[PDB]
DNA sequence: AACCCTTTTATATAGTATTTTATCCTC
DNA sequence: GAGGATAAAATACTATATCCTGGTTAAAGGGTT
RNA sequence: CCAAAAGAAGUCUUUCUUUUGGUUAACCAGGAU
């Protein structure tokens, strides 16, 4: 609606949306440009948090400096991080295997505290990787993505449990810091508030309380209101700061010398010092908020203070007593309650910037350690900042982050939606998070605080279910990492347009209504009773006077992938989850087609995915070609956009781009100027519209199978292009001189026909499995000083000619044209990894059609492999002779509760034939609220039904009742939506009408060509002589432990013996059985498997005398 | 009983292995932390891949190459010491390392219940102190001379 | 086609929960790359 | 001890068997499968074999 | 596990509202996670038996 | 006493002696079961047991040299302790103390780890195997077939 | 200026089994 | 008041279905040749 | 057990003789039923 050039897609939406969807990649870009401190982020923070704008690098450096020795006679400080221009643009970085990064310079200043001689320098701090405009990093040529992590916020967490013996409540607290020790108070069977400092052992709270310097009289003066505390104090045991300190010291130190002052050195070092204990800003904020401590003042320091600990103890005791509100001196009163660790006010988000910040922090920590170790050894009055700065740890940390982390993953580039969804992912598992095989069912559930902040539908189906989710459409992240949502605030029953962003707690306090509520054109609800959400997520009917807020719209709780399923409210959650997860597996097809019935989210997702070319500035087109577009801006300047033609993606698909503008058209800023892999004029198009019938047919569409027409193969409707990449390199080696050449030993000429004058195959030459792509030979080694031979090489001049052809061969089960050859070389001063002289890369392309066993799917979780592909003549055809394209089985629809597809089918037909509502004498009742411009549509019209505000059943029925004829005065589909089909195979009409329509089906990336495999004999493993595994080598199918029980149950002993002896690892039985088969003899008897002898040797290697008797 | 096994099989007895049995299995001693020479791609001598200890790396060939034919069999080269035979013997011949000081077996010490402790009636803590050189132990005391 | 006549072949689908997860069938050549399974054994294999 | 070692707790089973010097008679279905013999069930028993 | 007293009052033919769909997702995900854990446990139990 | 009598009677009834718990020689598995293979570019792929054997042999040779050369008892005890730890890491890595890690800060596989777990010898290689004359593929519906 | 050696706190529970240790009972 | 006996807690070890594919496999310092 | 080279015979392309050469693992991640 706002894009300059967009297709006109009419919508059934009734409501109006006050807020336009934000930038879908804002999370990544706005969390990175904070790390570097760009001017754009500074401006954004100015209109919000101008009090203290400081980037991540500034924070790390100013937490690091000053670096001083023990004597305090010299200091080193850092300041003013600075970035230069990127070394090379994105395309060159991706082409030449160059990481995309920019130089980093900082100002290192050294000051001598006994001479006043200052030495300032600009020190180079390494090459810092930079984020592209699409939210991806480019590391070693590959495009990687850093995932956001859901972690538990640091702070104080109270909780309650029940004891088996006492049968009474037991309360506990825990102060979990960021990079610090833990102190856990609690209350057990006999009333004894007990600390567990640093998870060592229980003690009375009085010991710690006194160690801080509190008199027993003071202890009973303040905490003298709980029987628990009075009992603990009156029976504590010891008294005196030194005595309690010594007790704590014994508890902490493992029988170390009981030095009194060491007690302080530990007590203050572990908690109150600002080097080993940190709460960060989020931790301090949460602690202050929970305990109602100093609020007016802002953050000034983050380290535990005695006031916080004593307030925590008071909070715990009062919670155990039964009170419901507390006030601490010098602070506001706060309610007394337990805390839930699954609440979204307690689960914060570490984004791409805050994750890089931690690695830079550890790198700077190692640099500081090296600096303060080198400070003393290097002579004084000879020290300059350049000398002490060891940069290797920092670059090592930055380099090991983006190669060996579970939060930095290869971008999923199956299609634009795959990448777009990958960038907006929140993973609960990773370094610092839970594990996939250790998490219970209480963390995989959907908390009622996720509404609008994380989609409840989209999530993995396997064992990751609940641990990985996707950020909702309108959600953002505030500075502390807590996700927010926009709400439209209602004042005195008047629904204003003041959008306010709230987090989980604020939403908890207030009452929130629904977006799809009867607004009466003046911001006033029609009826007083409207569904609302109360504090704990309870749903109730409240009179329309207590409501505080409303949702900005429906479609606020769903993510990008789930917002593209039409008629979502008619599908069950189980099927909607599958339908959403299967839209990111669809393969890009050669020719794309946008759906007839969508949801209006396709355009925005396509534009924000970044797979299209958008006119940067308005102008007029000068030249258009399949390779480039030239745009003449209004003021002289001309800009040329290049196209990605047949480029491979991370998952082996095609990445075509084609212009959609003419040589005379005038473009406008923000307009789409070139399509992408899965786009049709700027809108996402993952599949095709097919004419579908819903009948069972001869049992070929039995048990989730599908039947297709042969037309879809003849017309290349579902054809796709796949590209494979092969690499080989030349390396020095100690022997030296690895060469790429045609001269290969033991190779004839018929197998060297395609190779060109210097090895590599020719472009356009079709290859088969086993062929050679790059000829390469390496030294045979085995340098042997044979008298006659060696004396000839030395003086006579005989050459070595020791070669071993380690050529590049196309692996098993591959073929296709060679479309691209990219050859590097050390001669042309190309940048290669050390010790590599040459690098050759060959691309092989295949064009795959749809075939039996290929996996298809719709948008409603209706998957299924292709059972059969019938010829065009023997398919059910309409009265006018039109065959149907696909047949789906009836029995799967009503049982799985995804009736939405049927609705889509119906609407598809009305979108295909076109309709015209006859408002001759008043518009019909059912079309009373149907937006004008929908009272008539032309054939092949494109409509849209937003996810939770769309076409009603009455409107669908009405539209079905009035629809245009095809060519003559024939209406093929009646008012019920069903048409009379003819049996194309026997000729007789089917006795009853069938449901026909148009459905949008996609082609999943689970093709049979990659699944089929067979083996008779082949490679065998080395340690144990069992066959290999996998299709690439050859390998055999595993005959596991569970398949052996079935054979034993059958009683088949000989089959099991032959399977486990002469088919897997009887080294002589294999050859003997092969010879017996080829010679027609009887199969011989098995021997002993080799793995048993390997086991005996392994047991003997453990000093166990395993012997076999007789 | 059967050594390499021809598949007539009565029992599979297991037991502890004494140093004498360990030296009986071994065909030689490994006394050098060398694996392969990366200039001729041939195993080092007295290393973890020594051809004299574990056998030839190629069918019917010795280290010095004085013998390369099938006619030579079961004869140990007097120069290199490698026995001329098939290469599969490299899957069957074991070595041994002669420790300069005794060492305990972890299975019988760390594993719960500590079976060295039950045999000697020592708690795991003190036993761990003794074997890792953190405390002394009185291995004998003479009562006749005592009083 | 002369060789495979009356030569059984064992078909198996994992997980093999029970005995009838492995069954012997007489093979017959077909066009395509997918194995064709009789509809009445799907309950035994538990194979949709 | 072979079947027990292959079921669970390989280390504990192996160490206690070594201490006890246990001898295995190879009479179970699992042991015969491990050592590559004909299981004593169904078609592998003497009556039919 | 306790019932929501609301309750959901629309059939999937008419189409649920936003809140009803949200409160349905609870049971949906509970069932899926239960299924996964159940298949794992059944495999282990059969192995022991 | 009941717990102790188990091991005591175990060592009493049989002719074996408990002395097998304390080692004097360490056996070395044949090379073919811990192979190192050539990856193109002059690279080698070790078996992860060569590292542990080299760690044992280095300490053993160092201790032997320090004993023959003569040295104070403290250094000899330290070397013997490190040899004990090296042998323990060889037989069962990580059971006591910090696991010995190779490149990438990943623990090494000891001899015990070859037999324990779902990926151990017993369960993975002896009870189940990969076999010849096998294929796999996607299944479709065959309504025209006989049962 | 290039080899050889060396070395580098948490989202889990559930079940059982053995060693402290801490306190209570008995003489 | 001292010693033995029994609860308690405190740690130590074991286990958690099947199958497939794709990306990596060290650097830094000291001593020596 | 395969590949390359040379020699002989015949067939118009197979056989015989001699020489040379001639397979991995472990982790992490992502999917499927
Ligand atoms: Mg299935
Ligand atoms: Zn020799």
């Amino acid at each position: 609606n706002s894009v300059p050039g967009a297709p006109n897609r009419v919508s059934f939406a009734k409501l109006r949306e006050p807020l336009e969807v934000p930038g879908l990649l804002d999370v990544q870009t706005d969390s990175f440009e904070w790390l570097i401190g760009s001017p754009r982020w500074r401006e954004s923070a100015a209109e919000r948090g101008d009090v203290n704008p400081v980037g991540g690098l500034e924070e790390v450096l100013y937490e690091l400096s000053p670096i001083e020795d023990f004597s305090g006679s010299m200091s080193l400080s850092f300041s003013d991080p600075r970035f230069d221009d990127v070394k090379a643009p994105v395309d060159e970085c991706k082409d030449k295997d160059m990481t995309y990064a920019a130089p980093l310079f900082v100002t290192a200043e050294f000051i001598n505290n006994n001479t006043g001689e200052i030495k300032s320098q600009t020190v180079f701090m390494g090459d810092f990787p930079m984020m592209t405009e699409k939210g991806t990093f480019i590391i070693n040529g590959t495009e990687r993505v850093v995932v956001s992590q859901l972690v538990r916020s640091p702070g104080v967490y109270f909780d309650e449990t029940i004891d088996k013996s006492t049968d009474k409540t037991l309360h506990s607290v825990k102060v979990i810091p960021s990079r610090g020790a833990w102190l856990e108070f609690d209350v057990d069977k006999r009333d004894t508030v007990g600390v567990r400092i640093d998870r060592k052992r229980r003690q009375p709270v009085t010991v710690l309380l006194k160690a801080l310097g509190w008199t027993s009289e003071q202890i009973v003066e303040r905490f003298g209101f709980s029987e628990i505390m009075r009992s603990t104090l009156e029976k504590d045991n010891t008294v005196g700061t030194d005595e309690a300190l010594l007790d704590i010291y014994r508890k902490l130190r493992p029988g170390e010398p009981p030095t009194k002052e060491s007690a302080q050195t530990l007590l203050e070092n572990l908690f109150f010092k600002e080097k080993r204990y940190d709460l960060a800003r989020v931790g301090r904020y949460k602690v202050n908020k929970k305990l109602g401590l100093h609020v007016g003042e802002p953050i000034t320091s983050s380290t535990l203070t005695e006031e916080d600990v004593v307030a925590t103890i008071e909070y715990l005791v009062r919670l155990h007593e039964g009170q419901t509100t507390m006030t601490v001196p010098g602070g506001v009163e706060v309610p007394v309650e337990t805390d839930d660790i699954d609440h979204f006010g307690n689960r914060r988000l570490r984004t791409v910037g805050e994750l890089i910040q931690n690695q830079i922090r550890v790198g700077m920590s190692r640099m500081e350690r090296v600096v303060r170790e080198r400070m003393t050894t290097q002579d004084v009055e000879a020290i300059t900042p350049q000398t002490l700065i060891n940069i290797r740890p920092v670059v090592a940390a930055i380099k090991e982050f983006f190669g060996t982390s579970q939060l930095s993953q290869f971008m999923d580039q199956n299609n634009p939606l795959s990448g777009l969804t990958h960038k907006r992912r929140l993973s609960a598992l990773g370094p610092g998070g839970l594990s996939r095989e250790r998490a219970g069912l209480e963390v995989r559930d959907v908390h009622p605080s996720h509404y609008g902040r994380m989609c409840p539908i989209e999530t993995p189906e396997g064992p990751n279910i609940g641990l990985i989710g996707s950020l909702s459409v309108y959600a953002r992240v505030n500075p502390f990492g807590f996700i927010e949502t926009p709400y439209r605030k209602v004042v005195d029953g008047v629904v204003s347009d003041e959008i306010v962003y709230l987090t989980a707690d604020e939403e908890d306090r207030h009452v929130v209504a629904q977006a799809n509520s009867p607004i009466d054109a003046d911001g006033r609800f029609v009826e007083p009773r409207v569904l609302v959400r109360r504090k704990a997520g309870e749903v109730e009917y409240v009179p329309s006077s207590e409501v505080d807020y409303m949702d900005v719209s429906p479609r606020q709780m769903v993510s990008v992938a789930t917002a593209m399923i039409p008629f979502l409210e008619h599908d069950d959650a189980n099927r909607a989850l599958m339908g959403a997860n299967m839209q990111r597996q669809a393969v890009p097809l050669v020719r794309s087609e946008a759906p007839l019935v969508g949801t209006g989210m396709e355009l925005r997702a396509a534009i924000d995915a970044g797979d299209v070319v958008v006119a940067e500035e308005s102008g007029v087109i000068e030249e258009v070609s399949a390779d480039y577009i030239t745009v003449m801006h209004d003021n002289g300047t001309r800009r040329t956009y290049r196209m990605r033609k047949f480029a491979r993606s991370n998952h082996g698909t095609c990445a075509n781009q084609c212009p959609i503008v003419d040589a005379g058209d005038r473009v406008e800023a923000g307009q789409v100027i070139a399509d992408g892999p899965c786009t049709d004029d700027g809108e996402m198009a993952l599949g095709k519209n097919l004419l579908v019938a819903i009948m069972p047919w001869e049992g070929h569409n039995y048990e989730d199978a599908i039947i297709l027409s042969n037309r879809l193969v003849e017309e290349d409707v579902l054809t796709s292009i796949h590209i494979e990449e092969h690499e080989i390199d030349a390396r020095d080696t100690k022997l030296g001189a690895e060469e790429i050449t045609r001269d290969i030993p033991n190779i004839s000429d018929e197998v060297l026909a395609d190779l060109d004058e210097r090895g590599i195959v020719r472009i356009g030459a079709e290859v088969r499995d086993g062929d050679i792509l790059v000829g390469k030979v390496t030294p045979k080694g085995e340098t042997e000083l044979t008298p006659e031979e060696r004396l000839l090489r030395a003086i006579f001049g005989e050459k070595a000619r020791e070669v071993r052809d380690t050529s590049l061969k196309v692996p098993h089960g591959e073929s296709g044209k060679v479309i691209g050859i990219r050859v590097f070389s050390r001669e042309d001063e190309d940048e290669l990894p050390a010790g590599v002289n040459e690098l050759v890369r060959v691309y092989v392309a295949q064009k795959r059609k749809i075939s039996d066993g290929d996996k298809l799917a719709g948008r409603h979780g209706n998957k299924g492999v292709i059972g059969k592909i019938l010829p065009v003549e023997d398919m059910p055809f309409l009265a006018d002779g039109t065959p149907v394209d696909i047949i789906l089985n009836t029995h799967g629809v009503p049982r799985r509760m995804n009736i939405g597809q049927i609705l889509e089918t119906h609407l598809g037909w009305c979108a295909h034939s076109g309709w015209k509502v006859d408002a001759a004498k008043g518009v019909p009742d059912w079309a009373a609220r149907l937006p004008d411009e929908l009272l008539e549509a032309q054939p092949n019209a494109i409509v849209s039904t937003p996810v939770f505000d769309g076409a009603q059943e009455a409107e669908l029925q009405g539209l079905l009742s009035c629809t245009l004829p095809n060519r003559d005065g024939d209406v093929l589909v009646d008012a019920d939506g069903k048409a009379m089909l003819f049996d194309g195979r026997s000729g007789e009409p089917f006795p009853y009408p069938v449901t026909v329509g148009y459905m949008y089906i996609m082609k999943l990336h689970h093709l049979v060509d990659d699944k089929i495999h067979a083996r008779s004999t082949g490679p065998y493993s080395m340690i144990t002589q069992q066959p290999l595994g996998g299709k690439a080598q050859f390998g055999g199918q595993r005959f596991g432990e569970m398949e052996c029980w079935a054979m034993q149950a059958y009683g088949a002993a000989y089959t099991l013996q032959e399977l486990l002896t002469i088919k897997s690892d009887d080294t002589v039985g294999r050859v003997k059985v092969y010879e017996a088969i080829v010679k027609g003899e009887n199969i011989p008897e098995p021997g002993i498997p080799e793995s048993f002898k390997v086991l005996l040797k392994e047991l003997q290697s453990l000093c166990l005398n395993v012997e076999v008797l007789s | 009983g059967a050594m390499l096994d021809v598949n007539f099989f009565d029992e599979l007895r297991i037991g502890l292995a004494t140093a004498e049995d360990i030296r009986q299995w071994s065909y030689g001693e490994v006394k050098k932390p060398e694996t392969i020479n990366y200039r001729t791609l041939k195993p080092e001598k007295d290393g973890l891949f020594c051809e004299k200890i574990f056998g030839p790396t190629r069918d019917w060939e010795c280290y010095c190459g004085k013998y390369k034919r099938v006619r030579f069999k079961g004869i140990i080269c007097e120069r290199c010491g490698v026995e001329v035979t098939r290469a599969k013997v490299r899957r069957e011949r074991m070595g041994h390392i002669e420790l300069a000081a005794p060492v305990t077996h972890i299975w019988y010490f760390k594993g719960v219940p500590s079976r060295l402790g039950y045999l000697l009636d020592l708690a795991p803590k003190d036993l761990e102190k003794i074997i890792y050189f953190a405390a002394y132990v009185i291995t004998s005391v003479d009562e006749e001379m005592r009083h | 086609e002369e060789v495979i006549a009356e030569h059984p072949v064992l078909l198996n689908r994992a997980p093999t929960l029970h005995r009838l997860g492995i069954q012997a069938f007489e093979p017959m050549l077909v066009e395509g790359k997918a194995i064709q399974l009789h509809p009445l054994v799907c309950e035994a294999f538990n194979a949709d | 001890w072979l079947s027990a070692a292959s079921f669970q707790e390989t280390t504990r089973v192996l160490t206690d068997a070594a201490i006890n010097c246990r001898s295995d008679k190879l009479n179970g279905l699992k042991e015969n499968v491990i050592i590559g013999k004909l299981i004593p069930a169904g078609t592998g028993i003497n009556r039919y074999r | 596990g306790e019932f929501i007293p609301r309750p959901v009052k629309s059939s999937f033919r008419e189409g649920l509202t936003v809140l009803e769909y949200f409160i349905n997702t609870h049971g949906a995900r509970k069932g899926l996670a239960d299924t996964a854990l159940r298949t794992a446990d059944s495999g282990y139990l059969t192995r022991r038996l | 006493a009941l717990k102790r009598l188990k091991v005591v009677a175990a060592f009493q009834q049989s002719g074996n002696s408990p002395m097998g718990m304390v080692l004097d020689a360490v056996p070395v598995i044949p090379p073919e079961l811990r192979p190192m293979v050539q990856l193109d570019g002059g690279r080698f792929a070790t078996s992860d047991l060569n590292d542990l054997y080299r760690r044992v042999i280095n300490r053993n040779n160092r201790l032997k040299r320090l004993i023959d050369l003569g040295a104070p008892e403290i250094i000899v005890n330290n070397e013997k302790r490190m040899l004990q730890e090296s042998v323990d890491a060889l037989f069962d890595n990580g059971r006591r103390g910090r696991p010995v890690t190779g490149p990438g800060n990943r623990p090494l596989k000891s001899l015990s780890d070859l037999l324990k777990g779902k990926q151990g010898r017993f369960r993975q290689n002896l009870l189940g195997k990969r076999v010849d004359y096998s294929g796999r593929s996607v299944i479709v519906v065959g309504p025209q077939l006989k049962l």
